[PDB]
C-alpha cells in the first residue's frame, strides 16, 4: 500500500531519499505511468523494477584503523595505543543515524613527568630541609607505576618590586633577612632550576643547594610560576607522550590577576614564555599576575595536570580554585612538607582514575548520544565519563550520530578524544544525499518538452533558469 | 544610543606616559568645562618616570594639552633628631584624578616615604600622596595621611598593628558634594585596606611646603581589623559616594575590596564614621568583584542605585567549561530603611578576556527620556579585542539588559580603550551629557559628544 | 645640646616702630624654629613655626626669616599689645631648647627717682626685729643700683630688693630695698643711709636718718 | 604578619 | 577651638611627689605630641619631655631623667607630669604644649601651673606701719608685710579708696617666708590731716589686719 515515500509525491531521485531513510528510487524506463518511482525497496522489485536502477543508500559505519590496545605504555616510540578504533568511515543519508563503538584504556606503565614547583618564601624555610631526599624516595615509589619517570624543579617567591619587596636599606636588597640574624637570597619572581630528567640524584643535589628568600606580603606570586612552567615547553622539558604533573606547593595565599596594580603593574599577562638563559622570569616586574581562565587555557593546551599541594590553613582556598580549573587536584601538605611524597602518588592515581570523552570540530547538523560501560559491563545511558578507575582498566562507549537534513558540504570529519590523552578516534563522515544516476543526467533532453528540461534518473526536471 | 561615534575628539600626551590612565571633567569658577587627565608615567626633571597631570581645554579639534605643574623634587627634612624623606620616582602622579568645585585632586599612589633616626629606619614604603591645585589662583597643597615617623622596630614590637606604611593613598579617590575628599588606600593596615577622609578646605589651610609631616585635625581614617575576612582584601581598591540611609544630611561611602574574604571580593556601604551599613559579596572567587563601583539612580525613583564590576568573572558554558568575560551587578535601593537584596540585573560580557566591568561610568540621562543611563567598559573586548564601551539605558525597572549603543575603540590593539571613563557632563554645552574615554595604552583620550536622538 | 643665643636681652622702643629680634644657634637647624609671645603675667601664644609660617590668628605685622643658624623675628608698626616677652625655640634636635628671652619695653624721657627712707616701726622693734625700708619710685631707665650704709660704711648682708614691672600709666619703674637687722644689732649704730645710683645724676641721690634723734 |  | 586647661597651683613639701594635669578641650588629646616645659625667672625656659598619647612612648631631656615622668590617659583626654623627690629648684611654672600643624612644633600653650616647694608652715603676716622721719610738697608713706606664707596677699589703702599714686611691689622669698612692701604718695596737706590705713589680707590663715600710719 501507499506510504510516506509515495504519498509525498516527490519530483526527483534526490527529493525521494530526503523523505525518509527507508525510501528508494527507481531509474528504470520500463515503468508504468501510474506506478510511483519512489517506494520501499521491497515494493519496487515487486513492481518488476530493474535491480541495477534502484537507488537505495544505507547508513553504515566501517573501521579503517583498528590497532589493538597496548598492554604496556613502557618503551616503544609512542606506538602506544590507548584508544580503539583510531579511525572509522561513516556514511549517512538525510535524517538517518548510525551507531558505533569506542574503547579506551588507562594504560599500565605509562611515562610520567613531574615538575616540582616550590614556594621558597621565608615561610617555607623549614619545608626545604624535609625534601632533601625526596627525589630518590619519589623514584622508589613511582617505579612501581612507571619505568619512564622524569622529574624537575622550579621555585618562586613574589614579584621583586615594592611593596612586595623590601627596598631599604641597600643591604636589604642583597639580603632581605638583614634586620634579623640570618642571610637569605635576594628576591626573585620565578626561577627554573632543573629541567625534567630521569636522573633523580640531580633533583636531590639541586634541592640541597637551594634556599629561601623573603618578601613583605603573605600572598605569593605562584601563579606567575604556574604560567611560565606551562608555556615554556622546551625549558621545563615536558615530553610529548607522557603524563604531565605540575606540583604546586605553598603555605600561603596567592596573588591573582589585577593584584599587580599595587606595584604599578597594569599590563595583562600575555601567556607567553619569558624565561631566558638566566632561567629567571623576566616579565615579573612588568607584567601582571595571570587570571584563572588564562591559566586554564594553557594547562589544557599543554595537557598539564595541575596539583595543589598546600597546607591545611589554605586547603579550602585552593580546593575552591580547583573547581575553577577543571582537571586540577588538591592534596594536603604538612607544615614541613614531610608527606609530599605520598601526596603526589595519590594525586597521580586520582588523575588516571577518570576517562572523560571530548568532541572537537563537530558539524552543526550532527548530534551525538553516548552510553558508558564502566566498572563491570554496566551500561550507563546518557553519560560520557567514567570514574573510579585504576591503572590498566578499560572502558567503552556506544555512540550514535544523528544528522539533520542534508548539509551543503558532503564530507566532513571530527574527533573523539579523552581529556588529557594523546590518541583519538577520527570520524570521517560522508553524507550520501545524491543518486548515482545523477552523474549520468541528460541536460537539454529530447524527452523533456523539446529540450527545455533535463532528463535524469528516468524523469524530466526543469533545467537551470526556469 | 545618541553618542556620536563618527566625529570624535582626540587629546594626546607624551609617548609612554599612560596619558588617559585617569580623567575627569573640571569646571572653573566661570562654569567652563575642561578635561583633567592623569599621565602616571610622564617623565620628570631627572629623566625618570614620576607621572604628571594635564588640564585640557574643550576644543572640538582636540590636540595637545598644557601641564598642570606640581612639585616633582624629592624632599628632605632633618627635624626632631629624625630625617624625613619623600621619593617621587615612579610615584605615578595622575594614577587617579578627580575634580570638585574649582579644585583638582591628582594622586601618586606609589610615592615612597621613609624616616631615618641614626641607624634605624621606618622602612622605605609607598604611603602614597595627593596633590591638590586651584588652577585659577595657582594655589597648591598636598595630602599624605599615611605618612608616619614610627620606626621599624616599634611596628615589630607591636605586631604590625595600625601599619599605614603601605597605604598607597590616592589609589582611588572621590569627593563629596560638601567638599570632603576620600582616598582609597588598598595597602593600609598591612594590605587590609583603609579609607582616609578630610575636608579640602582644611587640607589647603593646614598645608605648608617643607613640613612633610603635618596634622589635619578634621581628617578621619578607617580602622584596622583582626578579622581574616579582611586580610589582603585591598579595601579601597575603588571608592564612591551616595545616599543609602535615607538621611540627606549624612553622606555614605561605597568601598570596593575585590580580594575580600580569600579573593571572594566584596563591596561595603558605610556611614561617614566607617560603620558598615551593607555588604555585597562576590559571586565567584578571583572575579575581582569590586574592581569598580558606581552610584546613580537608574530607575528614576530618586534613590541612588549601585553598580559593581567583576571584570574577571567566568561565565558557565557548555560542557562544564568556563570563560572569563567579566560581569556587572545592579543593586536597586529599596524604599526606606531596608537591606539591598540580590542583584536586580546581571550584565555579562561576551568577549573572552574582554574584562567587561573594568569601568562603570554614570552618564546621567543620555537620551533625555527621564532615566539615568550608564556606560560599561570591556577594555580588551570587541571582536578585535581592541576594546569596547557599551551603553545601557535606564528604565522604570532598572536597566535594559541589552546595550543601546556600542563604541568600538578607534585606537590600535593594547590601548586599553575604556580603562577609564567619565560621563554626565555637558562639555560642548548642547544640552546633552557627554562621555570621555581614556586609552593610556595609546596615550590618548577620546571624547564622545551626545547629539539629539535619531 | 643645641644652644640658642637670643639677642638683644631687651630694648626700649615706641609705638609704630619697626624692630627685629635675632636668634643664633650653635649649629644649623634648617628653619626648624618657632617664635613665642608671653604677655605680662600670662601664658604663651604661638607666633611662628618652621621659621616663617604664621600661627593662625596671628597678625601679618609679624614675620619670620633666616636660614642656617641665624634667624629673626620682625614686628612692623608696633601695637600697644606687642609689648611683652619673646622667646625662640628650636626643634631640629631633641632635646628642644629655648633662647634667653627678649622683653619689649615702652621708651620714654629719662626721669630721676623719688627716694624715701623709713625707719623701723614701733611695733616691729618691740618684737625683736629692725627693718629699714628705702623706696625708689618712678624712674627711667630701669638700670639702677642701691647701696646701704651704716655709719657711712657699706652693708651688703641682709638686703632684700624688689622691682615693679613698667608702670602702665607713666611708663616708669620702681624699686623697694629692705635692710633687716636684729633689734640688738640695730642699736649698735646710729646713722642709716641708702644711696641711689642712676644715669640721670652723676652724684648719687642720698637719703638718710639718725636713730633716736628726730 | 606577612611572609612568615 | 583648641584650649589646654591645666591643673591649679600646687603647694607641696620637699621630698614629696606631685602630679600635674593638662586636659584637652575642643579636640582629642591623642591627635598630636604633648610636650612639657619648665619656666623660671633666672634659668628661663627648659624642655622637659614629650609623649605621644596614642601609644604612650616618651622622650626626655637627660636633665630631667629621674624626676620627670610624663603619662597620658586618652579616656579622660588628659596628659600628666609627675615630679618626684622635689626640691627648692623645682619651684617653677610648668606648661603643657602641643603643635598646630607641624608634627614637631610648639604652638598651643596651656595657662600654666605654678609650683612652690617649701617646708614653710602657714604663717600669718607681720604688718608694720611706715611713717617718714621728722617737709616737702609731696609726702610718701608705706606698709611692710613680713614673714607670711603661702602667697598671695591683697593690699590696699583706706579699703580700696586710695588707689592712685600707689606702688605695691612683688613678694620676695626671705628664708622660706614671703615679704612684701607697698608705698603711696600724696600732697603734704593730706597727711597727717586725713587718716590713711594699710589693709592687708592673708586668706590662707584668714587674717585681715589693719594698721594706721602714725607720725613720729
Ligand atoms: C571555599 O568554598 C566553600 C564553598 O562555597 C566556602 O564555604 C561556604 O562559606 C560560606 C560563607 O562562609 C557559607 O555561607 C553560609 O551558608 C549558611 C547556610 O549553609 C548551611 O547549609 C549548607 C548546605 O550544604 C551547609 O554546608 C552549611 O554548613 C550550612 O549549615 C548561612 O547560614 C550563612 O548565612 C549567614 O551569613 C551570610 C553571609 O555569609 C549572610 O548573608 C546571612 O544573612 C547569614 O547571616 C552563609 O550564607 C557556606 O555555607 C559555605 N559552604 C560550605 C560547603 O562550606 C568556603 O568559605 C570557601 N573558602 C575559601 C577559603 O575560599
Ligand atoms: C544508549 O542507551 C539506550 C538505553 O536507554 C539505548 O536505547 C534503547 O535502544 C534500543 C535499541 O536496541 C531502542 O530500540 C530503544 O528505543 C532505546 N530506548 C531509549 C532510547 O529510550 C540507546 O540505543 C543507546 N545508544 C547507543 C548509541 O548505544
Ligand atoms: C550498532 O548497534 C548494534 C546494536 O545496538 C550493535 O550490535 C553493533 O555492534 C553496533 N555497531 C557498531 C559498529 O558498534
Ligand atoms: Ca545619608
Ligand atoms: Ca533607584
Ligand atoms: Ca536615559
Ligand atoms: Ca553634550
Ligand atoms: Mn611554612
Ligand atoms: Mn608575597
Ligand atoms: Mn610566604
Amino acid at each position: 500500500g501507499p506510504n510516506i515515500c509515495t504519498t509525498r509525491g516527490v519530483s526527483s531521485c534526490q527529493q525521494c531519499l530526503a523523505v525518509s531513510p527507508m525510501c528508494a528510487w527507481c531509474s528504470d524506463e520500463a515503468l508504468p505511468l501510474g506506478s510511483p518511482r519512489c517506494d520501499l525497496k521491497e515494493n519496487l522489485l515487486k513492481d518488476n523494477c530493474a535491480p541495477e536502477s534502484i537507488e537505495f543508500p544505507v547508513s553504515e559505519a566501517r573501521v579503517l584503523e583498528d590497532r589493538p590496545l597496548s598492554d604496556k605504555g613502557s618503551g616503544d616510540s609512542s606506538q602506544v595505543t590507548q584508544v580503539s578504533p583510531q579511525r572509522i568511515a561513516l556514511r549517512l543519508r538525510p535524517d538517518d543515524s548510525k551507531n558505533f563503538s569506542i574503547q579506551v584504556r588507562q594504560v599500565e606503565d605509562y611515562p610520567v613527568d613531574i615538575y616540582y614547583l616550590m614556594d621558597l618564601s621565608y615561610s617555607m624555610k623549614d619545608d626545604l630541609w624535609s625534601i632533601q631526599n625526596l627525589g630518590t624516595k619519589l623514584a622508589t615509589q613511582m617505579r612501581k607505576l612507571t619505568s619512564n619517570l622524569r622529574i624537575g624543579f622550579g621555585a618562586f617567591v613574589d614579584k621583586p618590586v615594592s611593596p612586595y619587596m623590601y627596598i631599604s636599606p641597600p643591604e636589604a636588597l642583597e639580603n632581605p633577612c638583614y634586620d634579623m640574624k640570618t642571610t637569605c637570597l635576594p628576591m626573585f619572581g620565578y626561577k627554573h632550576v632543573l629541567t625534567l630528567t630521569d636522573q633523580v640524584t640531580r633533583f636531590n643535589e639541586e634541592v640541597k643547594k637551594q634556599s629561601v628568600s623573603r618578601n613583605r606580603d603573605a600572598p605569593e606570586g605562584g601563579f606567575d610560576a604556574i604560567m611560565q612552567a606551562t608555556v615554556c615547553d622546551e625549558k621545563i622539558g615536558w615530553r610529548n607522550d607522557a603524563s604531565h604533573l605540575l606540583v604546586f606547593t605553598t603555605d600561603a595565599k596567592t596573588h591573582i590577576a589585577l593584584d599587580g596594580r599595587l606595584a604599578g603593574i597594569v599590563q595583562p599577562n600575555d601567556g607567553q614564555c619569558h624565561v631566558g638563559s638566566d632561567n629567571h622570569y623576566s616579565a615579573s616586574t612588568t607584567m601582571d599576575y595571570p587570571s584563572l581562565g588564562l591559566m586554564t587555557e594553557k594547562l589544557s593546551q599543554k595537557n598539564i595536570n595541575l596539583i595543589f599541594a598546600v597546607t591545611e590553613n589554605v586547603v579550602n582556598l585552593y580546593q575552591n580554585y580547583s573547581e575553577l580549573i577543571p582537571g586540577t587536584t588538591v592534596g594536603v601538605l604538612s607544615m614541613d612538607s614531610s608527606n609530599v611524597l605520598q601526596l603526589i602518588v595519590d594525586a597521580y592515581g586520582k588523575i588516571r582514575s577518570k576517562v572523560e570523552l571530548e568532541v572537537r570540530d563537530l558539524p552543526e547538523e550532527l548530534s551525538l548520544s553516548f552510553n558508558a560501560t564502566c566498572l563491570n559491563n554496566e551500561v550507563i545511558p546518557g553519560l560520557k565519563s567514567c570514574m573510579g578507575l585504576k591503572i590498566g582498566d578499560t572502558v567503552s562507549f556506544s555512540i550514535e550520530a544523528k544528522v539533520r537534513g542534508c548539509p551543503q558540504e558532503k564530507e566532513k570529519s571530527f574527533t573523539i578524544k579523552p581529556v588529557g590523552f594523546k590518541d583519538s578516534l577520527i570520524v570521517q563522515v560522508t553524507f550520501d544525499c545524491d543518486c548515482a544516476c545523477q552523474a549520468q543526467a541528460e541536460p537539454n533532453s529530447h524527452r523533456c518538452n523539446n529540450g527545455n528540461g533535463t532528463f535524469e534518473c528516468g524523469v524530466c526536471r526543469c533545467g537551470p533558469g526556469w | 544610543l545618541n553618542l556620536d561615534p563618527v566625529q570624535l575628539t582626540f587629546y594626546a600626551g607624551p609617548n609612554g606616559s599612560q596619558f588617559g590612565f585617569s580623567l575627569d571633567f573640571h569646571k572653573d569658577s566661570h562654569g567652563r568645562v575642561a578635561i583633567v587627565v592623569g599621565a602616571p608615567r610622564t617623565l620628570g626633571p631627572s629623566q625618570e618616570e614620576t607621572g604628571g597631570v594635564f588640564l585640557c581645554p574643550w576644543r572640538a579639534e582636540g590636540g595637545q594639552c598644557p601641564s598642570l605643574l606640581f612639585d616633582l623634587r624629592d624632599e628632605t627634612r632633618n627635624v626632631g633628631s629624625q630625617t624625613l624623606q619623600t621619593f617621587k620616582a615612579r610615584q605615578g602622579l595622575g594614577a587617579s584624578v578627580v575634580s570638585w568645585s574649582d579644585v583638582i585632586v591628582a594622586c601618586a599612589p606609589w610615592q615612597h616615604w621613609n624616616v631615618l633616626e641614626k641607624t634605624e629606619e621606618a622602612e622605605k614604603t609607598p604611603v602614597g600622596s595627593c596633590f591638590l591645585a586651584q588652577p585659577e589662583s595657582g594655589r597648591r597643597a598636598e595630602y599624605s595621611p599615611c605618612r608616619g615617623n614610627t620606626l621599624s622596630r616599634i611596628y615589630v614590637e607591636n605586631d604590625f598593628s595600625w601599619d599605614k606604611r603601605y597605604c598607597e593613598a590616592g589609589f582611588s579617590s572621590v569627593v563629596t558634594q560638601a567638599g570632603e575628599l576620600v582616598l582609597g588606600a588598598p595597602g593600609g593596615y598591612y594590605f587590609l585596606g583603609l579609607l582616609a577622609q578630610a575636608p579640602v578646605a582644611d587640607i589647603f589651610s593646614s598645608y605648608r611646603p617643607g613640613i612633610l609631616l603635618w596634622h589635619v585635625s578634621s581628617q578621619s581614617l578607617s580602622f584596622d581589623s583582626s578579622n581574616p575576612e579582611y586580610f589582603d582584601g585591598y579595601w579601597g581598591y575603588s571608592v564612591a559616594v551616595g545616599e543609602f540611609d535615607g538621611d540627606l544630611n549624612t553622606t555614605e561611602y561605597v568601598v570596593g575590596a575585590p580580594t575580600w574574604s580569600w579573593t571572594l571580593g566584596a563591596v561595603e556601604i558605610l556611614d561617614s564614621y566607617y560603620q558598615r551599613l551593607h555588604r555585597l559579596r562576590g559571586e565567584q572567587m578571583a572575579s575581582y568583584f569590586g574592581h569598580s563601583v558606581a552610584v546613580t539612580d537608574v530607575n528614576g525613583d530618586g534613590r541612588h542605585d549601585l553598580l559593581v564590576g567583576a571584570p574577571l568573572y567566568m561565565e558557565s558554558r557548555a560542557d562544564r567549561k568556563l570563560a572569563e568575560v567579566g560581569r556587572v551587578y545592579l543593586f536597586l535601593q529599596p524604599r526606606g530603611p531596608h537591606a539591598l537584596g540580590a542583584p536586580s540585573l546581571l550584565l555579562t560580557g561576551t568577549q573572552l578576556y574582554g574584562r567587561f566591568g573594568s569601568a562603570i561610568a554614570p552618564l546621567g540621562d543620555l537620551d533625555r527620556d527621564g532615566y539615568n543611563d550608564i556606560a560599561v567598559a570591556a577594555p580588551y573586548g570587541g571582536p578585535s579585542g581592541r576594546g569596547q564601551v557599551l551603553v545601557f539605558l535606564g528604565q522604570s525597572e532598572g536597566l535594559r539588559s541589552r546595550p543601546s549603543q556600542v563604541l568600538d575603540s578607534p585606537f590600535p590593539t593594547g590601548s586599553a580603550f575604556g580603562f577609564s571613563l567619565r560621563g554626565a557632563v555637558d562639555i560642548d554645552d548642547n544640552g546633552y551629557p557627554d562621555l570621555i574615554v581614556g586609552a593610556y595604552g595609546a596615550n590618548q583620550v577620546a571624547v564622545y559628544r551626545a547629539q539629539p536622538v535619531v | 645640646d643645641i644652644l640658642m643665643t637670643q639677642s638683644p636681652s631687651s630694648m626700649s622702643v615706641s609705638l609704630g616702630d619697626t624692630v627685629s629680634i635675632t636668634c643664633h644657634a650653635s649649629q644649623g637647624i634648617s628653619s626648624n624654629i618657632g617664635w613665642l609671645q608671653q604677655k605680662p603675667g600670662k601664658s604663651f601664644m604661638g607666633l611662628i613655626y618652621y621659621g616663617t609660617n604664621l600661627v593662625d590668628g596671628v597678625p601679618s605685622r609679624f614675620s619670620g626669616s633666616g636660614s642656617g643658624a641665624d634667624y629673626s623675628l620682625t614686628i612692623s608698626s608696633l601695637d600697644s599689645e606687642d609689648f611683652a616677652d619673646y622667646y625662640c625655640v628650636q626643634y631640629a634636635q631633641l632635646p628642644y631648647t629655648f633662647g634667653g628671652g627678649t622683653k619689649l619695653e615702652i621708651k620714654r624721657a629719662d626721669a630721676a627717682p623719688t627716694v624715701s627712707i623709713f625707719p623701723p616701726s614701733s611695733e616691729q622693734l618691740t618684737s625683736g626685729g629692725a627693718s629699714v625700708v628705702c623706696f625708689l619710685n618712678n624712674f627711667y631707665p630701669k638700670d639702677i643700683n642701691v647701696k646701704w650704709k651704716i655709719d657711712g660704711s657699706e652693708r651688703q648682708n641682709g638686703v632684700l630688693n624688689s622691682w615693679t614691672d613698667q608702670d602702665s600709666k607713666d611708663s616708669t619703674y620702681s624699686m623697694s630695698s629692705t635692710l633687716t637687722l636684729t633689734k640688738d644689732e640695730y642699736e649698735r649704730h646710729n646713722s642709716y643711709t641708702c644711696e641711689a645710683t642712676h644715669k640721670t645724676s652723676t652724684s648719687p641721690i642720698v637719703k638718710s636718718f639718725n636713730r633716736n634723734e628726730c | 604578619a606577612g611572609d612568615v | 577651638e583648641v584650649q589646654l586647661q591645666q591643673s591649679g597651683a600646687e603647694l607641696v613639701k620637699p621630698g614629696a611627689s606631685v602630679k600635674l594635669s593638662c586636659t584637652a578641650s575642643g579636640f582629642n588629646i591623642k591627635d598630636t605630641y604633648v610636650h612639657w616645659v619648665k619656666q623660671r625667672p633666672e634659668q628661663g625656659l627648659e624642655w622637659i619631655g614629650r609623649i605621644d598619647p596614642a601609644n604612650g612612648y616618651t622622650k626626655y631631656d637627660p636633665k630631667f631623667q629621674g624626676k620627670a615622668t610624663i603619662t597620658a590617659d586618652t579616656s579622660s583626654n588628659t596628659a600628666y607630669l609627675q615630679l618626684s623627690s622635689l626640691t627648692s629648684e623645682d619651684t617653677a611654672v610648668y606648661y603643657c604644649v602641643r603643635p598646630l600643624y607641624d608634627y614637631y612644633a610648639m604652638d598651643y600653650w596651656g595657662q600654666g601651673t605654678s609650683v612652690t616647694v617649701s617646708s614653710a608652715k602657714t604663717t600669718a603676716p607681720s604688718v608694720y606701719p611706715l611713717a617718714p622721719v621728722c617737709t616737702g610738697s609731696s609726702v610718701t608713706l608705706g606698709c611692710l608685710v613680713k614673714g607670711y606664707f603661702p602667697e598671695p596677699v591683697t593690699l590696699t589703702w583706706n579699703s580700696g579708696s586710695l588707689s592712685s599714686g600707689v606702688h605695691t611691689f612683688p613678694a620676695v622669698l626671705q628664708s622660706d617666708l614671703y615679704t612684701l612692701s607697698s608705698s603711696v604718695t600724696v600732697t603734704s596737706s593730706t597727711w597727717p590731716s586725713q587718716s590713711i590705713t594699710c589693709n592687708v589680707a592673708h586668706p590662707a590663715s584668714s587674717t585681715k589686719v589693719d594698721k594706721k600710719i602714725e607720725p613720729r
